[PDB]
């Protein structure tokens, strides 16, 4: 039907430049505007600008004019946004949306994540979280980049698991996961979290031991 | 430039009508501001809902309508469905910029409210060995999904060193969030009581531990 396909995840260093792109499907590219939206972690949404491929009219947010170049190739039905002189404040999910008269985005692309960081690939330090039903946890601390996958007892413990979203602390991520099991069950039944960090082929298992 | 203001959170039950408003710091919203409403559902799923003050976007249910009520733009959902639980943003075309409001979290009560299960974990030995100490507070199974988390070290409010995640939807449609207090092992040793206080629907839950 209408589809707005976006490019994937970008990892960039401070000072660099990136080019992100959006392909149209299901409509006449030339008759509509392509707008770009920035969504910060929690800083709401900000409109970056818009381009009309039919005549390449562009509109820009004043705040972003100095570092953004918006373009479109009609032959390829693709719009591009180039961002320059990146700083960690440009880390956000960017969306391209389809617009027209009186509106900027009836159909939305899926979002392309950009992280700007000078950090290096760092493996997680995994720590067991014992109390001393009972809730056990694993702290997965200090890894870069995303993601890590956490399982409990090699996937056999799937009920009662909560894995929380990562926070950035200093310039590395920290994440935790918990599992709740019947009291009787622990310690007789061994509970282990298994943490994989693909970028550094880190795989580590941590058995939870009562304190 | 101009500031666009929306309610921060509204709650309704299935089948009721609820109205969300969007206003500008220049006084009135007009037709020339082309008020837009979009919906944000989990995992960055956005849907256009209303464009140009009152046009439903393609395939939006007729229970969604946009109007200007007085000097404000407003979105009304007549007969709210459990699936309308989402964040709603309005934006206004002003000075050739689309300017966004901060969004309204709408809870549409499709199940009973549930209080948070809070769990506070102490630092592990292995981490204290690195000269760091991180306390972990997990908050799960709360519904509505809006909570505030406060940390106290020997009764004093903590203002630096804690991190809290935004509430994520559990698969059972309740919500979960975690908070971290990070200190050096040195500092952790100068204090005895540690508290994670979570307020949800005007009630506080406190989990406290003592270094010792
Ligand atoms: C598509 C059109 O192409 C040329 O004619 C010229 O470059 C125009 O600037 C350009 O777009 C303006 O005109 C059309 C008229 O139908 C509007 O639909 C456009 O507005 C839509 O897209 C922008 C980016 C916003 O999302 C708001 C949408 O309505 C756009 O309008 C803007 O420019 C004209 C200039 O004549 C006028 O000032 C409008 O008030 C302004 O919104």
């Amino acid at each position: 039907e209408v589809q707005v396909q976006q490019s994937g995840t970008v990892l960039a260093r401070p000072g660099a430049s990136v080019k992100m792109s959006c392909k149209a499907s299901g409509y006449t590219f030339t008759n509509y505007w392509m707008h770009w939206i920035k969504q910060r972690p929690g800083q709401g949404l900000e409109w970056i600008g818009a381009i009309y491929p039919g005549n390449s009219a562009t509109f820009y947010n004043h705040k972003f004019r100095a570092k953004t170049k918006l373009t479109a190739v009609t032959s390829t039905i693709t719009a591009y946004m180039e961002l320059s002189s990146l700083t960690n404040e440009d880390s956000a999910v960017y969306y391209c949306t389809r617009g027209g008269h009186g509106y900027y985005g009836d159909y939305w692309g899926q979002g392309a994540s950009l992280t700007v960081s000078s950090a290096k690939t760092t493996p997680p330090s995994v720590y067991p979280l014992a109390p001393g039903m009972v809730t056990l946890g694993c702290l997965v601390k200090g890894y870069f980049p995303e993601p890590v996958t956490v399982t409990w007892n090699s996937g056999s413990l799937s009920s009662g698991v909560h894995t929380f979203p990562a926070v950035l602390q200093s310039d590395l991520y920290t994440l935790s996961s918990s599992v709740t099991v019947p009291s009787s069950t622990w310690p007789s039944e061994t509970v282990t979290c298994n943490v994989a960090h693909p970028a550094s082929s880190t795989k580590v298992d941590k058995k939870i031991v009562p304190r | 430039q101009a500031v666009v203001t929306q309610e921060s959170a509204l709650t309704t039950s299935p089948g009721e009508t609820v109205t969300l408003t969007c206003r500008s710091s220049t006084g009135t919203v007009t037709s020339g501001n082309h008020a837009n409403w979009v919906q944000e559902k989990p995992d960055h799923l956005f849907t256009g809902l209303i464009g140009d003050t009152n046009n439903r976007a393609p395939g939006v249910p007729a229970r969604f309508s946009g109007s200007l009520i007085g000097d404000k733009a407003a979105l009304t959902i007549t007969g709210a469905q459990p699936e309308d639980e989402a964040i709603y943003f309005c934006a206004l075309w002003c000075n050739n910029h689309w300017i966004f409001g901060g969004g309204t979290k709408l809870t549409v009560l499709g199940q009973p409210k549930s209080s948070p299960s809070v769990t506070l974990f102490p630092p592990s030995s292995e981490e204290l060995e690195t000269n760091k100490a991180t306390l972990v507070c997990t908050i799960t199974d709360f519904y509505p999904g809006v909570v505030t988390v406060d940390w106290k070290v020997d009764g004093t409010p903590v203002t630096q060193g804690m991190e809290t995640t935004q509430p994520s939807k559990q698969s059972n449609n309740k919500y979960m969030a975690s908070s971290y207090l990070t200190l050096t092992a040195r500092a952790w040793e100068r204090h005895s009581s540690y508290s994670c206080q979570v307020t949800h629907e005007g009630h506080t839950v406190e989990k406290s531990l003592s270094r010792a």
